[PDB]
């Protein structure tokens, strides 16, 4: 069957993997212990009947890891899954890359190896790290190239916590994010990329609430991560598998960065005083503040859009939606590509956490779009390094671990071939 | 992992030590005796950051005392948690210095540094993985400043890749506190300029400055001092030590608060900073934190940050805290006051944050500032030295113990270098 | 269907609004939770069962709405179609337009389109304000304005609060309403206009009270509301939709004002020594004093009249009262037009609220009326705003936030030229 | 959003302050140390209009403190509820003003207002959106009057955008109270006209007048002055803070208030007032309000109004009433004595109410003036500042501080105006 692997890896990743994991629990039936029909697609069947994942948890940093370890959450992971070692890079891509991570990285492997061999039909995997983070962006991109000469045939999709424009945490993501960009490209095929800021504005408007976490934040991705998954577990009108999600939305073999969103994202209050109608829930999806990036979708044409509708749907109401969003002007798209939009419609709703903010629904969507408006964020990330590098700022930290300048170079000429292909792309 | 080594150096650095060693054990749940009374599996997870284990669940700081002047650290030993150290690690000689950096890092620190060195070697050996060395010590002193400086040489030379941190406390520019402190203090920052990766710069006016201004106190002791240095000593590693949202660590805050190599001193501070009487007069929101914390008046060096820009700066936050407030904080404060952070560095700014306030606190926060204004501190000493060496004044004293004037010259050389770089960045 | 939205604007008119919602409430069976045939008309259907208003709320002011959203008629109300900001314009058209209001307007615009988007033939507009209220007459106008790019073939009726021209209540009112009838004008189709005093007159002769407050005053414009929706809503002999409003009331597109009277306005004393017969009902309404504003009516030609009866009505009777009144000599109609009445009766009589003190009746009406006696209040009006100006009072408020003084003159020329038009008709 | 940031300043100030403290305090059921014991939702709705919430739901005015003059102060922070405050809002210096506009507003007042600046700037901050500033202080004194300009011109020049207005303790012309006093008050007036939206002026002689004649009392302290005064204030601003049928605003006031930018002096009323004795004699009907409120020895600025013409007049009741018999009741005014209103502007009176009565009164009402007479005032003003500076008298305390003869021709030049301008309208 259609029955994969994910990898959790970095601070963040274990954070978000923590929350899918929960969520996955609430959806089949499992109890934190692993106690209880399609589940299997990530819980590997199992020996005395409790089911056990399928997920690459690493961390260089110890304590997140070890947190979890002493959870609720705890037995129902493996000990092997969760991998430890010493020290974080402290946002240092030449540590993840190059020196302290070659070392750790031949044991993922391993692991990885290990749970294909329960596989029989890997579709591929799911990785979760950060542009940005130090250990989740070099350690990755490590990862990702030990699998591209591992696995050349199965699909390796990527969920992703861009840095937005305005808003910082650690002062040498500019850096970071480029040298992941450059060394993740060839190997991954699907980059899912969400912002802080978006959903931070969203959290504020759509759902009412002021005052978040990361736990929210976390409790979001897992729920688009679920919505992206489900047609390979539970029954559907339409199944979309993790492979079509390369042909779907990739239409040049570079451009490999969508943006995810998920909709209805409101609290119980002013839900009762909507419809949550397809149609709505659609125009909810395209417009610009519900997105989760920092991107201007009006400043920018549509390359594909892939949606993934959960619940209670009927497929008619689905392709008048999608005719609508076709009439308007605003909505823009491509020169050549009349196809724009990917439907898949799953008879299995959502299912919402007890502390969960999102109130219970009777269909929600999650939509994948590819743009030429993502390119803004490119560029100014680009700028902010290029701000950085010219009097040299904290260069010596990773040149001084193993690493040469041109690397830097490279970096910034590729992402000015990308803007140049998205450039194109538009015209 | 992530096991430091503390050392202790001169009177200042020991009894700066001895309510470090109060404060962390009353953090970890550790009674004057070193036997562990909390309530928490939180508080044991990385005890081993700071305490060894030894038989019957005693705990026991990985902690060195230096010191040639004999009887400060004999006072040490007979306070409270004196009895904590391990007797073995009190290293000391049986000559003063007499405020004389030639003494402790040229001829009688030389003759003590092997045992401490020895000491050094045995605690770095109970490190499963060693994040490095944490120094308390004193400019204008002669232990201290030379003997101290002596011992960082070598322990870098030992240990080049883990992280070498220092808690100095500087002169008071103002009112300054020994004669020859300003031939210290230069001989000493010469060394650290080159043998440390992060050092923080504390000086005493300022913290007289915080007791009365704004903590709105009287009759401040030593002590009070102490304290107040401690605190922001232990949020400083608390990432280490303790669970979070996003972790801190030495080499993070390194990673994030030193663009070149030789600009590494740094500004502590603490918040909130209110007073005791006047307490329900304010409440406790991150932007009033993040106000405290960034308010020059606030800050536990001798300069006004508003004569520089920020180069970067590092907030580390105790407390569970609203992410999105933060941030946005952040940008908002960058956003309004553009023109004290220089604009060739995008977010100069940097959060951490652990879920786990200190005792009494629901939300505390640790400010760590890399200024171009830092200049004028140095700038006021090399003014000062300059004053006396041109007229070889207390000179004897130094060249007695085998220093020559050449070296004396290349260390103010060095130190206009440090400012004229700093001036760069303004 | 008929289906169609209402505007609330300003702290009069969310007053207004509250009092018009509690009647259809009882009209339609609604309880205030939502809970219970033709009500969808506004109630636009919904997801639970439980019924949701479509009107826009708006108030500078905080205060009004917060009073609102803490009342009885509460989780009636969706969230977004209340809507708030922070300050008062302060009778100051200046803030409404132009400076404050260009910024929630916005909002409002999308909460009005998406009210739209659940109609299936969005008949108009209801629009409540003041010409005078400072919010309610910038803010409205600009409001106006705006729907009138975004909806051109939709009708957007407006009830009007005019000054009376003895009475006040805030000194800078000649001012405000001037504007409002400048930028209002070619914007609205339709302005029903009721003043305060006439009211209060009304209330001391016909329904025999002389303490009154604002809520009687609500309740009473509510009661006038719904007699000229309910041909929307339930079945009729006769059915008047908001489009007949227009075309049977707007001789000139210029011309765009009548009065709204009701009628029987007797209490429960003196009702039992009366008939209440049709006739007598229809006198009632073309009386002087029972009109809701300061004209003398006998004092001005009768352009276009139109009568919405409602209740146990046989229309031989109406048709009998309408040729009775033909007859009268006092009752003057214009040269141009010999068809001077406008008749909708309606199955459905009108419903008493709990302490509304109209009694129960089984026949009522709502005339609307458009003569050239309306013009001698706007004189007034242009008097007032002439005497203030020249000594150039209060002018630097308006001028201060942003404003031409040339505005005031185009003004007073509009309504110069609205006079000679109004002569030209009389004659 | 609509908070207002309170500032009191000088010895008068400072007491009418407290007062209105204690009052406003007791409208929000906020007692003595800051706890909330109300019944009723409407009390709190709209309390962040003047108090800060803290920790342990404790309610702080938005209160400054100001008075160069030390003690006067103290004694506030002695009393009952003295202890609401917070103590970092106490700005204060070590040198009285001799009563000294000089003084207040070029030097000693110079070296005190920059803290009262910052502070001003911190409570800015916790705004939602400010309304703007109230300030209450006297002219005749030194603090008060010149220090009190000086923190108002720095305010305008910061929050041009928000609302200035000023309960200000002016002279009793018939009765003066300092010898320097006529100095002084022309000095404020020349700079409040220019730098303040709306200024309320309290006189103690009318206040006497009131509670001898019309209220029946005897032996009236400094504390019921206060008391009347604190009342009219809390009237002010109750539509910002409470529901209502039309609720008023203070820019709402001053858009109906102020026909020309400059004539932006009001004189403050209450009704109803008789005596307390002679409670049963009289009752609560809206006309019997409404005469108390207009009539003359009601007032508490020292005009008769039946010598002028009234340009503008606003009245704000509480209590639930008939809008009808208010508005008829207005009219009847207005028709019976057309007169005493300036005839080029329609409908000179202004109408507000809202939906709850202060304590004890079922119905209450607050009067606010603009009458040409207030010329009388300005003019005997201007009368007893030539009387004596054609002969310089006094002057040389002010030349000593810095003051020019220039300036105070100036000031005079511009009380003239006004007078001249009043009578335009009379
Ligand atoms: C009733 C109550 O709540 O009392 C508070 C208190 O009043 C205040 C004023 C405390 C008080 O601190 C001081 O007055 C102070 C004295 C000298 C130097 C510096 C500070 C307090 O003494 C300090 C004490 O701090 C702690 O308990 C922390 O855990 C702190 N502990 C120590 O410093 C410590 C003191 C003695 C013995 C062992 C440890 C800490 C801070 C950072 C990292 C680790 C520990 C607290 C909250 C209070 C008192 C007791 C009055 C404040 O300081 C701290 C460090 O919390 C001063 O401003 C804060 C705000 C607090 O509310
Ligand atoms: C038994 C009874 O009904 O007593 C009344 C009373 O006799 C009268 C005479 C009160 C009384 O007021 C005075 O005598 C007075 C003294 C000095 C200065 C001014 C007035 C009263 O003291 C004042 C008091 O006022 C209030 O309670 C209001 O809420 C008032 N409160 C305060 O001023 C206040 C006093 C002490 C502590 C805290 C607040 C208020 C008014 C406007 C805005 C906010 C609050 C009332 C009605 C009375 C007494 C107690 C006798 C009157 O005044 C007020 C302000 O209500 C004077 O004329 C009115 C009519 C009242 O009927
Ligand atoms: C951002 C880095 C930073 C730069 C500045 C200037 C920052 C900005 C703001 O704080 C964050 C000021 C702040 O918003 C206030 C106005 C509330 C306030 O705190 O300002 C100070 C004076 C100010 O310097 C003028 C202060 O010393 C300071 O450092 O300010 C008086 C104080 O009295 C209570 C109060 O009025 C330096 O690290
Ligand atoms: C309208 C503005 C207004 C103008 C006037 C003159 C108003 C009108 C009326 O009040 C509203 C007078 C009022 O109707 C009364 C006759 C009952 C009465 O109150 O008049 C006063 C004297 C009168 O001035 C003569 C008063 O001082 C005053 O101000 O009157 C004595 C008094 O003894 C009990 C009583 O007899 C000034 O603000
Ligand atoms: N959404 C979300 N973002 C997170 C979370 N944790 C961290 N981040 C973001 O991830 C980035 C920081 O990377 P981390 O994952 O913390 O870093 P790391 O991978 O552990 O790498 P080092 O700590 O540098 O070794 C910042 O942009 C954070 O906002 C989380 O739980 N949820
Ligand atoms: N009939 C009726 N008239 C009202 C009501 N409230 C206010 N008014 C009238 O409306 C006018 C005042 O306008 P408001 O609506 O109060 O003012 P606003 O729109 O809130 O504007 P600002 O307060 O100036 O920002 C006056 O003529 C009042 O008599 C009400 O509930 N019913
Ligand atoms: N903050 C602080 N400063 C100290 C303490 N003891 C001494 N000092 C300062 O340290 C300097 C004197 O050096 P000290 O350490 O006593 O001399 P040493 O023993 O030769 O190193 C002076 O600037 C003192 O103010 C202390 O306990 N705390
Ligand atoms: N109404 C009132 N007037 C006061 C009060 N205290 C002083 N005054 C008056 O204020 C003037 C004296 O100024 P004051 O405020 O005491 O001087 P300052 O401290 O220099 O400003 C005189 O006209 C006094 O009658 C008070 O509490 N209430
Ligand atoms: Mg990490
Ligand atoms: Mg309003």
């Amino acid at each position: 069957m259609r029955e994969c692997i994910s990898i959790h890896v970095g601070q963040a990743g274990v954070q978000i993997g923590n929350a899918c994991w929960e969520l996955y629990c609430l959806e089949h039936g499992i109890q934190p212990d692993g106690q209880m029909d399609s589940f299997n697609t990530f819980f590997s069947e199992t020996g005395a009947g409790k089911h056990v994942p399928r997920a690459v948890f690493v961390d260089l940093e110890p304590t997140v890891i070890d947190e979890v370890r002493t959870g609720t959450y705890r037995q129902l992971f493996h000990p092997e899954q969760l991998i430890t070692g010493k020290e974080d890079a402290a946002n240092n891509y030449a540590r993840g890359h190059y020196t302290i991570g070659k070392e750790i990285i031949d044991l993922v492997l391993d692991r990885i190896r290990k749970l294909a061999d329960q596989c029989t039909g890997l579709q591929g995997f799911l990785v979760f790290h950060s542009f940005g983070g130090g250990t989740g962006s070099g350690f990755t991109s490590l990862l990702m190239e030990r699998l591209s000469v591992d696995y050349g045939k199965k699909s390796k999709l990527e969920f992703s916590i861009y840095p937005a424009p305005q808003v910082s945490t650690a002062v040498v993501e500019p850096y970071n994010s480029i040298l992941t960009t450059h060394t993740t490209l060839e190997h991954s095929d699907c980059a899912f990329m969400v912002d802080n800021e978006a959903i931070y504005d969203i959290c504020r408007r759509n759902l009412d609430i002021e005052r978040p976490t990361y736990t929210n934040l976390n409790r979001l991705i897992s729920q688009i991560v679920s919505s992206i998954t489900a047609s390979l577990r539970f029954d559907g009108a339409l199944n979309v598998d993790l492979t079509e999600f390369q042909t779907n939305l990739v239409p040049y073999p570079r451009i490999h960065f969508p943006l995810a969103t998920y909709a209805p994202v409101i609290s119980a209050e002013k839900a009762y005083h909507e419809q949550l109608s397809v149609a709505e829930i659609t125009n909810a999806c395209f417009e610009p503040a519900n997105q989760m990036v920092k991107c201007d979708p009006r400043h920018g044409k549509y390359m594909a859009c892939c949606l993934l509708y959960r619940g209670d749907v009927v497929p008619k109401d689905v392709n008048a939606a999608i005719a609508t969003i076709k009439t308007k002007r605003t909505i823009q798209f491509v020169d050549w590509c009349p196809t724009g939009f990917k439907v898949g419609i799953n008879y299995q709703p959502p299912t919402v956490v007890p502390g969960g903010d999102l109130a219970k629904v009777q269909r929600a969507v999650c939509m994948l779009s590819n743009t030429t408006a993502i390119a803004e964020a490119w560029a100014r990330l680009d700028h902010k390094f290029d701000l950085m590098y010219a009097k040299r700022a904290f260069v010596h930290w990773y040149v001084g671990e193993g690493m040469e300048e041109g690397e830097f170079s490279e970096a910034r000429e590729d992402m000015a071939a990308l803007e140049k292909d998205y450039e194109e792309v538009g015209v | 992992m992530r096991e430091i080594v503390h050392i202790q150096a001169g009177q200042c650095g020991n009894q700066i030590g001895a309510k470090f060693w109060e404060v962390i054990s009353d953090e970890h749940g550790i009674d004057p005796t070193g036997s562990y009374h909390g309530d928490s599996d939180l508080q044991l997870e990385r005890i081993n950051v700071y305490y060894n284990e030894a038989a019957g669940n005693k705990y026991v700081p990985r902690a060195i005392l230096v010191d040639l002047e004999p009887g400060t650290m004999d006072s040490v030993r007979s306070g409270p948690f004196g009895q904590i150290f391990r007797p073995d690690n009190f290293v000391f000689g049986q000559s003063g210095a007499g405020n004389n950096w030639a003494k402790g890092h040229y001829t009688e620190g030389a003759e003590l540094v092997d045992s401490v060195l020895d000491v050094v070697r045995k605690e770095s050996e109970s490190c499963d993985c060693l994040q490095g060395f944490q120094l308390t010590h004193s400019l204008g002193g002669g232990t201290g400043s030379g003997m101290g400086t002596l011992l960082i040489s070598k322990i870098r030379e030992e240990y080049p890749d883990r992280i070498m941190n220092t808690f100095s406390v500087v002169p008071s520019p103002k009112v300054s506190d020994t004669v020859v402190e300003p031939y210290n203090a230069t001989l000493s920052v010469h060394q650290l300029v080159e043998n440390t990766d992060e050092t923080y710069c504390i000086d005493n006016e300022a913290l007289y400055d915080i007791c009365f201004r704004t903590l709105k106190l009287t009759t401040p002791t030593y002590g009070d001092l102490n304290h107040l240095v401690s605190a922001t000593m232990s949020g400083v590693t608390t990432c280490l030590r303790f669970p979070g949202q996003l972790n801190a660590d030495l080499r993070k805050l390194a990673v994030n608060m030193v663009p070149f190599p030789r600009l590494h001193f740094f500004m502590p501070g603490f918040a909130p900073l209110t007073s005791r009487g006047s307490q329900q007069y304010r409440a406790l929101t991150v932007p009033e934190l993040t106000q405290q914390m960034f308010d020059a008046k606030n800050m536990m060096a001798a300069c006004d940050p508003r004569h520089g820009r920020y180069l970067t700066v590092a907030a580390v936050f105790r407390g569970r805290m609203s992410m999105k407030e933060v941030d946005e904080q952040m940008l908002n404060v960058q956003n309004k006051n553009s023109s004290y952070f220089v604009e060739w560095i995008p977010n100069n700014v940097k959060t951490a944050v652990c879920d786990i306030p200190p005792r009494g606190l629901k939300m505390s926060a640790t400010f760590i500032g890399n200024s171009t204004a830092i200049q004028e501190l140095f700038k006021r000493i090399s003014e000062q030295f300059t004053a006396m060496f041109r007229r070889k004044a207390f000179l004897h004293w130094y060249t007695g113990e085998g220093m020559d004037e050449m070296e004396f010259t290349e260390a103010e050389s060095n130190m206009n270098d440090l400012v004229s770089e700093y001036q760069q960045y303004q």
